[PDB]
RNA sequence: AGGAGGGCGGAGCCUAUGGAAAAAC
DNA sequence: GTTTTTCCATAGGCTCCGCCCTCCT
C-alpha cells in the first residue's frame, strides 16, 4: 500500500450551474475567449453572455468541455506579475524568465513554461493539470536555441553549463550534472511551487472569480489510492 | 483522487532448462543463463560467425573477439562456435560490401560487424544489404572504446543472439491469461508523412511472442492493409494451434488515434464479423483498439524509499477509458538502488472495444497485464524498452525501412522474404 | 549503430465535432 | 429522386524526427 501523486491539480470548487448562450454557428466566427464552438452552435460563457443565457449543470456532457474553457479563459485573467501569457487555447501557456543564478546568463535566456490543461474525470470531478518545460532563447536575437546550435554559437562549454543548467533547473539532475536519489519530489517541489508564484498564490487553496461563482484550486499533488480487486 | 492497482507479483523469465530467474535483476539473469543459457539456443549452418572491422592489430578489437566468444560459450551456450575476422582497407561501402561478400562466401551464420565511427547514409544502405542476406550486428568504434566492454558486449550478443533465430527469454507466465491476437502498429512521420507499420503477435505455445511483421503503408492504404492484416493472423493464429479458439482479440496503435468510429473500429468490425462468418473466431469473441501514448503531461511519484518512483506494473485509472502504466522500476544493485531520472508511464487508453460493462474491470486489467508483460519480452538488451513489443517493434521497422528509402538502400519488401516476417532483424 | 532513460530544438500530424461541395447510385 | 469522398472550420491531443547528456551487470 502507498499514495502516488500525478501532477494533475484538483479543483475542489466549482459553479454547480452556468450562464451559457448557445447561437447558431458562421463563417465569422472570432474563436477568442468567453466563446467556444460546439457543432453549429456557438455557446457563451462568463462575460461573453447576451442575456439569453441557458442554465446548465455538471450532469450535462456540455458541461465539462465548456468548463474546461472557462477554466483556461479564468486562470487566464490571474497570471501573476513575473509570468507572462504565452499562448491561450486549448493550453494555457505561461512564461517566466529564469533569473536565478546560472552562467551565461547574459547570453543564453532561459524561461520556464508551464502548459496548463485540465484533466476531467468521473463526469464530475475536474482539475488541472500543469507541466513543466524550460524554453532556450538566444538572447541577443531572443529567439528560440538549441543545444547543438548553442554549441555553434557559442563554443562546447557554453553548451556544457547550459545543459547542466537546464536539466538542473528541471531539477532531474544535480546542479552539478548527475542524477540523485530524490529528482521526482524535487520535480514535484518545482511543478507546485511555480504554479503557486504563476497564479500569484501564497497559500495552498486560491480563489478565483468567475460570473458563475468562485473556483478554489489545491496547489497540491492530487493523490492516487490502491485499490484492491 | 484516482485509484491504482498493481500487476501481481511473481514474475520470472523463462530459462533454457526449465528454470526460471527474477526480473529486473540483470546479475542474476547472467547467472541463470550461465547455469541453463537461453530458452532456445539457436541451431547454426555453420557455427561460425564473422569480425569485419578496419581496426586490424587493435588490442581493444582483440578483447572484444575474446568477449564474444567467452559470452556466447559460456553464457549463451552456443557451443563449437568460431568467429572470423575480416578488415576493410576504408569505411565506405563498396569496401566493407567486398568484405561482408567474402565472409558470406566463406560461409558465416551472422556478421558482426565494426563501423569506425557514425555515418546514417553508409549505416542504413549497408544494413539494408545485411539483413536482406544474413543476420547482422554493427558496433561504432567511438562507442565501444568508451563504454564499458562487458556490459557493451552483453547487449549486444542479447541482440545477436536473438537475430540469429535465438529466445533469450520467455515470461514465465499464464498461457491462458490475456488476449489471443495482438496486432500493434508503429509510425514514423518522414516530411509530415506517416508511414505505419503493423506486428502481428499471439499466441502459438500457450505463451505470446512476436511472429510477424509488415512493410510500410501509406495512410491512405492503412486501413486495407489493416482489415488484411486482421484476416492474415486469424488465420496463422487457426494454422499455428488448432482446438483452440480466437477469444480475444487486441489491436494497439501508436503514432496516430485510432478512430473511435468509422475508422480502425470500422475496419476491426467488419473483419470480426466476416471471420466470424466462417466460423473462424468465436461468437463471444471480444475485442479492442488501444492507444498507447508516451508524450502526455502525466508525472507520477511513488513511494519515497523506491527512489519516489511507482514500482513496475502499476496502473494508474484516469478515467474508464484512459489509463497510465508503469512500465520500469529502479533496479537493486549490489549496494542498493540506483540513481534514476524521473520516469514518465505510459498512456493506455481504449479508443474502442465490443466488452459489455459486467467484463470491462476483468478485460481492461488483462489488457493491460498483458501490455506490462510484452513489455518485457523486448530483446535489444538486458533493460527493456518502455514500449511494449506490439508497438515497438513496428516503430523500428518502419524506422528502418523509411530511412532505407531516403538514404537510397536496398529495398526491403518482407512479403517476399518468410524470416523478414519471422527473424528480428529490426532489433 | 550495445542499449536504457531524460532533456532540448524543429516541424507538424492526428482525433473529435460540425459544415459545405462534388461525383455517384 | 437516391451514399462516398474531399475539402473546409474550431477544439483538443499529441508525435514524429533530430541531438544533448547520465547510466548500465
Ligand atoms: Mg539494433
Amino acid at each position: 500500500s502507498g499514495i502516488l501523486y500525478i501532477n494533475i491539480y484538483p479543483i475542489v470548487n466549482y459553479p454547480e450551474t452556468i450562464k451559457v448562450s448557445a447561437i447558431p454557428y458562421y463563417e465569422e466566427f472570432l474563436p477568442g475567449k468567453w466563446k467556444k464552438r460546439i457543432g453549429d452552435l456557438i455557446y457563451l460563457y462568463g462575460y461573453g453572455i447576451e442575456n439569453e443565457f441557458d442554465e446548465i449543470d455538471n450532469s450535462n456532457a456540455l458541461f465539462g468541455k465548456i468548463f474546461r474553457k472557462y477554466l483556461l479563459d479564468i486562470l487566464s485573467e490571474n497570471i501573476a506579475t513575473p509570468w507572462q501569457l504565452k499562448e491561450l487555447g486549448s493550453t494555457l501557456r505561461l512564461v517566466k524568465e529564469i533569473t536565478e543564478n546560472y552562467e551565461f546568463s547574459n547570453i543564453i535566456k532561459l524561461q520556464y513554461e508551464l502548459i496548463i490543461n485540465v484533466h476531467h474525470w468521473q463526469n464530475t470531478n475536474f482539475g488541472i493539470i500543469v507541466d513543466l518545460k524550460i524554453n532556450i532563447l538566444d538572447r541577443e536575437n531572443n529567439q528560440r536555441i538549441s543545444y547543438t546550435k548553442i554549441k555553434d554559437k557559442y563554443g562546447e562549454s557554453v553548451k556544457k553549463k547550459i545543459w547542466v543548467s537546464v536539466q538542473a533547473f528541471h531539477r532531474h539532475l544535480t546542479p552539478e550534472g548527475k542524477k540523485y536519489a530524490t529528482a521526482m519530489r524535487d520535480k514535484f517541489n518545482l511543478l507546485t511551487g511555480l504554479l503557486k508564484e504563476a497564479f500569484g498564490s501564497s497559500e495552498d487553496e486560491k480563489t478565483f472569480s468567475t460570473p458563475d461563482g468562485e473556483i478554489k484550486i489545491v496547489f497540491k499533488p492530487l493523490e492516487i489510492v490502491e485499490v484492491s480487486n | 483522487m484516482m485509484e491504482y492497482k498493481i500487476v501481481e507479483n511473481g514474475l520470472t523469465y523463462r530459462i533454457g532448462n526449465g528454470a526460471s530467474v527474477p526480473i529486473s535483476n540483470t546479475g542474476e539473469l547472467i547467472k541463470g543463463l550461465r547455469n541453463y543459457g537461453p530458452y532456445e539456443v539457436p541451431s547454426l549452418k555453420y557455427n561460425q560467425i564473422a569480425l569485419i572491422h578496419n581496426n586490424q592489430f587493435s588490442s581493444l578489437i582483440n578483447q572484444l573477439k575474446s568477449q564474444i566468444s567467452s559470452k556466447i560459450d559460456e553464457v549463451w551456450h552456443i557451443h563449437n562456435i568460431n568467429i572470423s575476422e575480416f578488415i576493410y582497407d576504408s569505411p565506405h561501402f563498396d569496401s566493407i560490401k567486398s568484405q561482408v561478400d567474402n565472409a558470406i562466401d566463406t560461409g558465416v551464420d551472422g556478421i558482426m560487424l565494426v563501423l569506425p565511427e557514425y555515418n546514417t547514409p553508409l549505416y542504413y544502405k549497408l544494413k539494408s544489404y545485411l539483413i536482406n542476406s544474413i543476420p547482422s550486428q554493427f558496433m561504432r568504434y567511438d562507442i565501444l572504446s568508451n563504454r564499458n566492454l562487458t556490459f557493451y558486449v552483453d547487449n549486444l550478443l542479447v541482440q545477436f543472439v536473438s537475430k540469429l533465430g535465438g529466445k533469450p527469454w520467455i515470461l514465465n507466465v499464464d498461457p491462458e491469461k490475456g488476449s489471443d491476437i495482438i496486432i500493434g502498429t508503429g509510425a514514423t512521420r518522414i516530411d509530415n508523412v506517416n508511414l505505419f507499420c503493423f506486428a502481428m503477435v499471439f499466441k502459438k505455445d500457450g505463451t505470446m511472442l512476436w511472429n510477424e511483421i509488415s512493410p510500410i503503408v501509406t495512410s491512405s492504404e492503412y486501413l486495407t492493409y489493416l482489415k488484411s492484416t486482421i484476416k492474415k493472423v486469424v488465420y496463422g493464429f487457426k494454422k499455428s494451434n488448432p482446438d483452440w479458439d480466437v477469444e480475444k482479440l487486441t489491436l494497439h496503435v501508436s503514432g496516430k488515434r485510432p478512430k473511435m468510429k468509422d475508422g480502425e473500429t470500422k475496419i476491426l468490425k467488419e473483419t470480426v464479423e466476416e471471420l466470424k462468418k466462417q466460423e473462424m473466431v468465436s461468437r463471444d469473441v471480444k475485442y479492442a483498439i488501444l492507444h498507447l501514448n508516451e508524450t502526455h503531461p502525466f508525472w507520477v511519484m511513488g513511494d519515497p524509499n523506491n527512489r519516489f518512483h511507482p514500482y513496475e506494473g502499476t496502473k494508474v485509472k484516469l478515467s474508464s477509458k484512459r489509463y497510465l502504466l508503469t512500465l520500469l522500476q529502479p533496479y537493486l544493485k549490489r549496494n542498493g538502488l540506483e540513481m534514476v531520472t524521473p520516469i514518465k508511464p505510459l498512456s493506455v487508453e481504449i479508443v474502442s472495444d465490443n466488452w459489455t460493462s459486467e467484463e470491462y474491470y476483468h478485460n481492461v486489467h488483462e489488457i493491460l497485464d498483458e501490455i506490462y508483460y510484452l513489455s518485457k519480452m523486448n530483446w535489444r538488451g538486458f533493460r527493456s524498452r518502455n514500449l511494449p513489443v506490439t508497438v515497438n517493434y513496428p516503430k523500428l521497422v518502419a524506422g528502418i525501412i523509411a530511412n532505407v528509402n531516403r538514404y537510397g538502400g536496398y529495398p526491403i519488401n518482407p512479403e517476399g522474404n518468410r524470416s523478414l516476417q519471422t527473424n528480428p532483424w529490426f532489433l
